[PDB]
């Protein structure tokens, strides 16, 4: 999933940069300086968040584990709950009629 | 002398919940390493609105041309 | 109703009622684990009434009537009943 | 991999290209531009090479990259969690055979033939 | 059902055990081979009846106990099965009017 983010972020980088290359004859230059220093500050924003989750990419695995591991004890809980369950339905209506 | 619907009971120790899971599913180095990457990546870069479009994007989901096109003085 | 039978078959329910109640606290309330005191109170407790219903059911099933006294054995007595 | 090292020369031009823009430099200031369109053709090298890397990353690490903290905290908390389900179904299990045993006890307390063969038979 | 409380559970406790109930027991009975109709087929005869009416039939006019106390079918006996305080106490049979 993480390509298609990566793809989206480089398309919506490159399109912004493409508005701010359209706009920057057109916008006064002395304030257009600032205005191209936000948006380095937006697209050094954007790589950071891109570069923590390159970052994560190796402990990935690990929390792919860890939610098999949480599925299965969840399991275990609702078998308890269930045994519970149908041996108070057999408790209270099977025996009673 | 036997009881009544007497069975075998399976097999004495399976797949619990009762085992310990991590060290059976060779996790207990990277719990025992664990037990910000803002401040870790800023160890490389200066500091960590539109980042909030950032996150915003993250939730959601002709370069010659572009230097080209780029035309802007200096002053 | 109050007979011996009625009161088998409310013991019978109860050991059934105390069935589900015992796993349903037993794994419902616990300590969570070390790789309470009163979750274990409640396990003694509850050990203690199963065994107690069934002590008392097997003492209602000895109190009935034995295989002995069959239909006919009833049917005659009432036919020299009927004529005394 | 690669594409860490990539975008991350990608971030330090972009922070160069700003430091330079930002002062007034009389002399071709142009090239930073066109080193960030050459970085956005690299990020696109590199989107080809997340088409071959293929990675799937939850939202939630998205979510606290939002907080700005180290995803690592997420990795501690879903392996806390792991161990916090796994305490709760071994204390259940152990209130089980603790009940187990108890009721073993009384019943060959009250029942002493029928336990005996029990345990016999097992 | 979602929820069991110190109070809630003491309260099943005194309701179930209210409902439920030196050994002071009934005296064992064995099994029966011979029986009237089907086992050892006596023709109707005359003894059976006799001691059905006046005697003491441990199986057929009332429950034996130790400690020699007759209860036949109309009266309730109290036991004590347990080493307790708690009295056991089985209710008539069969309850004339």
């Amino acid at each position: 999933r993480l390509s298609t983010l990566i793809e989206f972020l480089l398309h919506r980088a490159y399109s912004e940069l493409m508005v701010l290359t359209d706009l920057l004859p057109r916008k006064s230059d002395v304030e257009r300086k600032i205005e191209i220093v936000q948006f380095a500050s937006r697209t050094r924003q954007l790589f950071v968040r891109l570069l923590a989750l390159v970052k994560w990419a190796n402990n990935a695995g690990k929390v792919e584990k860890c939610a098999m591991i949480s599925s299965f004890l969840d399991q275990q809980a609702i078998l308890f709950v269930d045994t519970a369950d149908r041996l108070a339905s057999l408790a209270r209506d099977a025996l009673v009629h | 002398g036997p009881f009544y619907l007497m069975r075998e009971l399976p097999g004495s120790t399976e797949l619990t919940g009762s085992t310990n899971l991590i060290t059976h599913y060779n996790l207990e180095q990277a719990y025992n390493k664990f037990c910000d990457l803002p401040g870790m990546i800023d160890l490389p870069g200066s500091h960590d609105l539109r980042s909030l479009i950032e996150k915003p994007p993250i939730l959601s989901s002709g370069t010659m041309l572009a230097g080209f096109r780029l035309h802007t003085g200096p002053l | 109703m109050a007979d011996r039978l009625t009161q088998l078959q409310d013991a019978v329910n109860s050991l059934a009622d105390q069935f589900c109640n015992a796993i349903g606290v037993l794994q419902q309330c616990g300590p969570p684990a070390s790789f309470a005191n009163p979750t274990e109170e409640y396990a003694q407790l509850f050990a203690a009434l199963i065994a107690r219903t069934a002590k008392d059911i097997d003492v209602l099933i000895d109190s009935l009537p034995s295989e002995e006294s069959t239909a006919a054995l009833q049917a005659a007595s009432l036919y020299k009943l009927e004529e005394e | 991999h690669l594409e860490e090292h990539l975008e991350k020369f990608v971030e330090n031009i972009r922070q160069l290209g700003i430091i330079v823009s930002d002062f007034q430099p009389s002399s071709q200031a142009g090239l930073n531009q066109k080193l960030n369109f050459i970085v956005t053709g690299l990020q696109d090298i590199d989107k080809c090479r997340q088409q071959l890397h293929d990675i799937t990353v939850p939202l939630e690490v998205f979510e606290y990259i939002d907080q700005g903290r180290n995803p690592q905290l997420y990795t501690k908390e879903c392996l806390e969690r792991a161990l916090a389900k796994n305490e709760q179904v071994k204390g259940k299990i152990d209130t089980m055979k603790k009940f187990k045993s108890l009721l073993i006890q009384e019943l060959s307390k009250v029942f002493p033939e029928d336990m005996a063969k029990y345990r016999s038979i097992r | 059902l979602s929820r069991n409380e110190i109070i809630q559970s003491y309260l099943s406790r005194q309701s179930s055990l209210l409902s439920s109930s030196a050994r002071q027991l009934h005296v064992l009975v064995p099994q029966s081979p011979p029986t009237d109709l089907p086992g050892l087929t006596r023709e109707v005869t005359q003894d059976d009846l006799d001691r059905i009416q006046a005697s003491q039939w441990p199986g057929v006019n009332g429950c034996q106990d130790t400690q020699g106390n007759w209860y036949d079918w109309t009266q309730c006996i109290s036991l004590d099965p347990h080493g307790d305080d708690g009295r056991l106490n089985i209710l008539p049979y069969v309850c004339l009017d």
